[PDB]
């Protein structure tokens, strides 16, 4: 599938799970699903962190049902950026 | 419309009132699923949500006493309970769906309490002007001020809705400056932590509506008292 190009949102809170991850309800609001998710985490500076995504290869179906996202955050402060360009929803975190 | 609400009511005071709100197309499970309260003529007041995957409730401490929100995940629908009905609880009623604003929004449900004895009744959003009478063309400007931080990850929780006369709210902005698809680029937002501003620049006769703005980063969603906009009667 193509990556998505559209704009996603928060369906529910950010979950912090048992074992040091957090779980990310996302809904999307773009028209070319089925769509591969763009995702990326990032540090405090904005470098870009690698494998620290959970969920393999995260799909939107359909536009009217939510995703779940888990992502293993680093510790301290860091970014969660769901979807692409420069509006993308993009969450500010601590562990 | 994907949230299909029950017929009107009327109801003796005193009594009690249960109200549906069936889903299509999506699981209510996977969402925040509001009860909304609106008085004839007046603004839009939350009552209350619920996270149907887990039952979560949260109420806003006005409603406590009053009204009780349930979901069955297995039928896809939430409903809203009503208790010592009065005359204070005639309003239309209207479920919705999101965090990140109310996207959708069931057709409501009109609750007439009848005449007679009986019953009982059980954060700040500063919403300015309440009035606004516009020139078309001119740059028209909303404010909301909370009394409490509306920013959760970074991001400012604050939305916006227009409503024309006996419709259901639209959302137009959500996340304080996102343009909710299908929404002309006239109306935008800005803002951050406790001030933000709704413009309509420039605005045009079908932005006659009353817009009201609302917060969720946290319980409970305060609506804004609203803002009446009008083309000026000279």
């Amino acid at each position: 599938y193509v990556m998505c190009t559209g704009s996603f949102k928060l369906e529910k809170e950010v979950a912090e799970t048992q074992h040091g991850t957090v779980l990310v309800q996302v809904k999307y609001e773009g028209t070319d699903a089925p769509c591969k998710i763009p995702f990326s985490t990032q540090d405090e500076k904005g470098v870009t962190q690698n494998g620290r995504l959970i969920t393999a290869n995260p799909i939107v179906t359909d536009k009217e049902k939510p995703v779940n996202i888990e992502t293993e955050p680093p510790f301290g402060e860091s970014y969660i950026i769901v979807g692409a360009g420069e509006k993308a929803l993009k969450l500010s975190w601590f562990k | 419309k994907l949230l299909e609400q029950s017929g009107a009511e009327l109801v003796k005071p005193g009594a009690s009132v249960r109200l549906s709100c069936t889903a299509s197309g999506f699981n209510i499970k996977d969402t925040y699923m509001s009860w909304v309260k609106q008085r004839p003529e007046q603004g839009l007041e939350w009552i209350g949500r619920i996270d149907p995957a887990n039952g979560d409730t949260k109420y806003d401490p006005k409603f406590q006493g009053k009204a009780t929100i349930t979901a069955d995940t297995s039928s896809n629908t939430a409903y809203l309970h009503l208790s010592s009905l009065t005359s204070g609880d005639t309003a239309v009623y209207y479920c919705s769906r999101g965090w990140e604003g109310f996207a959708y929004w069931g057709q409501g449900t009109l609750v007439t309490v009848s005449a007679g004895g009986g019953g009982s009744g059980g954060l700040v959003m500063t919403q300015t002007p309440a009035s606004l009478a516009v020139s078309l063309g001119q740059r028209a400007t909303i404010s909301c001020r909370a009394s409490e931080n509306v920013d959760r990850y970074g991001n400012s929780f604050m939305h916006w809705y227009q409503q024309k006369a006996g419709q259901p709210p639209k959302l137009l902005i959500y996340r304080a400056s996102n343009l909710e698809s299908g929404i002309p680029a006239r109306f935008s937002g800005s803002g951050s932590r406790t001030d933000f501003t709704l413009t309509i620049n420039p605005v045009e006769a079908d932005d006659v509506a009353t817009y009201f703005c609302q917060r969720s980063n946290e319980v409970p969603w305060t609506f804004g008292g609203g803002t009446k906009l009008e083309i000026k009667r000279p």
